[PDB]
């Protein structure tokens, strides 16, 4: 269906960023939506066969424009704290009343005023206990990211190279480890159950992946440590007995 | 392209009589397309705050207008209406008749 | 009342 | 000036009961109505459209219901289950006084939350190896509560499906870098959670 | 009797001279009470009825918004159709669209209509079923096309069966006397001597609603239909109408020929003599 590009973007204020839409396979109109906490979703801009068709309360600083192949781009510059939101985009075939709209997976913004807490999460596998295994003869594996700022993470499990979605839980949202500060670190948790036949096996391998989105290479890092840049941590355990 | 000429009939609301204020209308149906010239004349000449009514069609699709507006008839002023269309190469014009 | 649709041709 | 409104804001119903989602729209001149689900990490997906002149559309165990004249709309889940836990949000294509084309206008939103029915509770606290404690295996009536202390983590529960297994279990996690015996003293645990 | 309400709607192009002139009616049986012209300094709906004007700022906002984005779609159709037919865009055209449904006397619906045309022919119309179209070319087939993926005929048909057929019921409680109390016609004859041997009767029948009226010339008792000078029927003006019927006549016979007019504003059907 509908592609959006990028998938995350943590940049600063007064900064520029691009964001990239592809609609459906012969859709002519093209939505883009804003969805952020204090608002929830807000129609911006709509675009016909590369012309204008329809506005929302959409800024000055915001431009948007179709191309002759269909596809669009939205232009936010000069961005403040409060740009930071769920950006979606739309297609439709056309202009029909009687007929939907496809969204596409958005783009998620988050604008910062200095990038100095940044930071790339350390992640932990910890392998079940015995206890659990002799009372419920099923094994609990948990994973956790800790000390990331800000949420912009993906958490998933492997199992022998393969992504495994059966018995995984996750954290709707990562939580604050220090609320009382407003650029508080973030943590996340993530279960995986499996049976304890299958974690006995030592041939077997978990593999907890975080999918961190950092700074991109468009903003300045002058700072001692490495660039909180958009990368991956991980953890493994293999299983004994 | 469908090109159909308009149908004319001009007449007056009420039976006509000498010195008592009336409304001469001239209907115009049945041509295609909408775009059309109709003039109201006194003796020949146009006559000025000419109403007409809002376009529509009938069920082949063709139009039809109504222009009015007041007047005072006599025994010796002529009226009459006068409708140019792409139809028409020469502007017709049909005399009033106070029986019809 | 009037009919609401956006049908074009 | 077209507004939509979405009541309630949050709803955690057990598995299985019926649903009634409710939605309304202030101005009354609109193309359709429709229901969205959205589901976090992905886009939005259209569950019913329902035409300007209609009044109802069912698809599945979803039906919808549209008034213009008051303004209402409700959506009715029969037979909820677990699968069904997403956002659902209520949108209406209505143009404005004075602009160009028309365009959707949606509400806040209703965050569903369908707990899934525990087949056989076995409330339990473990330990787990240190590169935490794991409260699981407990019904969904059990509350779990945060921490009293912010050096003390606990998160929410949260239920895995081992599929093979026709097996569903909450779970929550506690842990502090500063024991499993008095992690979760602030939620309202069952006097037989075994700890070993 | 039966009743109907119906929308009429032109779009007609004017390259250069700006955006299109559209004018779209609305009428209920033969009573104009909405009205919408692009050219007005305030496009806005406005009444043509008393009876209509009892509606709330909702309804006229609502039914303005409607009419906008009706002149602003035949706008892209008009371009559109100009790539159907490879057509320049020099020449002027119009779109004529008309909708609308009758019902019967116990006010059920009775049919629904939905019907498209493009410079005075057929484009696309809603079938009676309401679950199907017809196209008069290949062009209104691209159009056909899209509409059924779209599923436009599924609006159409809600429409159709539930707010054309109450709000017509609306209005006709609400003009009851006007849209359900029948005018009679005004009748008298005219002489007009031709020559010195035969004349002219005409037979007048003025001020009547609805539009629907029999006008037949009676000799002897027999129809003489093939010799009746037949006029179309005429709008007075104030929401009636007109119409006559004339036959030449030999001077000396006028009492013979009898006129006969026909309405259902009138119990019984009248017999008139030259007077
Ligand atoms: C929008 O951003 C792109 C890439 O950042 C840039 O090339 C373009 O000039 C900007 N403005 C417009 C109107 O596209
Ligand atoms: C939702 O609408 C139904 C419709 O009758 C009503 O019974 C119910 O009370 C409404 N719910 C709320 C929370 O207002
Ligand atoms: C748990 O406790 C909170 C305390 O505010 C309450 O709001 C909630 O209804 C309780 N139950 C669940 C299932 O969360």
């Amino acid at each position: 269906g509908v592609t959006q590009t990028p998938k995350h973007l943590i940049t600063a204020t007064g900064q520029r960023v691009t964001l990239r839409c592809s609609p459906r396979s012969g859709d002519l109109s093209v939505y883009w939506y804003q969805q952020s906490l204090d608002q929830g979703l807000q129609f911006l801009i709509q675009y016909y066969n590369g012309e204008e068709r329809a506005k929302g309360n959409i800024l000055e600083r915001f431009s948007a424009q179709q191309f002759p192949d269909l596809h669009s781009e939205l232009n936010l510059s000069s961005l403040e704290l409060g740009d930071s939101a769920l950006y979606f985009c739309a297609s439709s075939v056309g202009l029909f009343s009687t007929d939907t709209q496809y969204f596409g997976p958005g783009t998620r913004l988050t604008v910062l005023e200095d990038l100095k807490n940044v930071f790339p999460p350390e992640v932990a596998v910890f392998e079940p206990s015995e206890a659990e295994i002799s009372h419920t003869q099923k094994a609990t594996l948990v994973c956790l990211a800790t000390g990331f700022y800000p949420d912009h993470v993906e958490l998933s499990w492997w199992v022998n190279g393969k992504e495994v979605h059966s018995g995984v839980c996750t954290d709707p949202q990562p939580l604050k480890e220090q609320p009382a500060l407003n650029d508080s670190r973030y943590a996340l948790s993530s279960r995986l159950r499996v049976s304890a036949t299958f974690w006995q096996n030592p041939r077997n391998h978990f593999r907890c992946q975080v999918q961190f989105y950092g700074l991109s290479e468009n903003d300045e890092w002058t700072q001692d440590r490495a660039k909180p840049v958009t990368q991956i941590v991980s953890a493994e355990a293999w299983g004994r007995a | 392209m469908i090109q159909r000429t308009p149908k004319i009939q001009v007449y007056s609301r009420h039976p006509a009589e000498n010195g008592k204020s009336n409304f001469l209308n001239c209907y115009v149906s049945g041509f295609h397309p909408s775009d059309i010239e109709v003039d109201l004349l006194k003796n020949g000449e146009r006559i000025e705050k000419v109403e007409h009514s809002d376009l529509s069609f009938s069920k082949d699709w063709s139009f039809y207008l109504l222009y009015y507006t007041e007047f005072t008839p006599t025994e010796k002023d002529e009226y009459a209406c006068r409708v140019n269309h792409v139809t028409l190469s020469q502007p017709k014009i049909v005399k009033w008749d106070r029986d019809m | 009342t009037r009919l609401a649709l956006i049908a074009p041709k | 000036k077209q507004e939509v409104t979405q009541i309630p804001a949050a709803l955690s119903v057990p598995e299985g009961e019926n649903l009634v989602l409710n939605c309304s729209f202030t101005d009354s001149a609109i193309y359709n109505l429709q229901w969205f689900r959205q589901d976090p990490g992905k886009g939005l997906t259209s569950l019913l459209l329902i035409q300007s002149s209609q009044r109802e559309q069912t698809s599945g165990r979803l039906n919808a219901s549209l008034d213009k004249s008051s303004g209402r709309s409700t959506l009715y889940i029969a037979a909820s289950q677990p699968g069904d836990s997403a956002t659902y949000l209520c949108a209406v294509l209505s143009p404005v006084q004075e602009t160009s084309g028309s365009r959707l206008t949606f509400g806040e939103g209703t965050q569903l939350t369908v707990n899934p029915d525990i087949q056989n509770p076995d409330p339990a606290v473990y330990q787990l190896r240190d590169s935490v404690c794991l409260f699981t295996d407990f019904d969904s009536q059990t509350n779990v509560s945060q921490s009293k202390d912010s050096d003390v983590y606990i998160t929410d529960k949260c239920v895995l499906d081992m599929r093979s297994m026709d097996f569903k279990s909450n779970s929550a996690v506690a842990w502090s870098n500063k024991a499993c015996a008095n992690a979760f003293n602030n939620s309202i645990i069952p006097e037989d959670t075994f700890f070993p | 009797g039966s009743h109907s309400m119906r929308y009429f709607h032109t779009s007609v192009s004017r390259p250069g001279r700006g955006e299109p002139r559209f004018i779209t009616v609305g009428y209920v049986d033969d009573t104009l009470f909405v009205r919408f012209d692009s050219d007005a300094a305030s496009p806005r709906e406005e009444p043509r009825a008393p009876w209509i004007e009892q509606e709330g700022p909702e309804y006229w906002d609502r039914e303005t918004q409607i009419s906008k984005a009706k002149a602003q779609t035949d706008r892209e159709d008009l371009r559109t159709l100009l790539r159907y037919y490879n057509q320049s865009e020099a020449g002027s055209h119009t779109l004529q669209n008309m909708y609308g449904c009758d019902v019967g006397p116990d006010g059920r619906l009775l049919r629904g209509y939905h019907q498209d045309a493009y410079d005075g022919k057929d484009y696309i119309a809603l079938n009676e079923d309401l679950s199907s179209w017809t196209a008069a070319d290949t062009a209104a087939q691209i159009t056909q096309r899209k509409w059924e993926a779209a599923r436009v005929a599924e609006q159409l048909r809600a429409y159709l069966e539930g707010e054309c057929v109450e709000w017509l019921r609306r209005y006709l409680e609400n003009g009851k006397e006007t849209l359900q109390r029948a005018d009679p016609p005004k009748t008298h004859v005219t002489h007009h001597p031709i020559s010195d041997h035969e004349a002219t009767l005409r037979c007048w029948a003025l001020g009547f609603y609805p539009a629907e009226i029999t006008l037949t010339w009676q000799r002897d008792g027999e129809d003489q239909t093939q010799d009746t000078e037949l006029v179309e029927t005429r709008p007075a003006g104030d929401r009636t109408f007109q119409k006559w019927a004339a036959v030449v006549v030999p001077s000396g016979e006028e009492q013979r020929y009898t006129c006969h007019v026909q309405h259902e504003g009138l119990p019984k059907p009248l017999t008139l003599r030259w007077e």
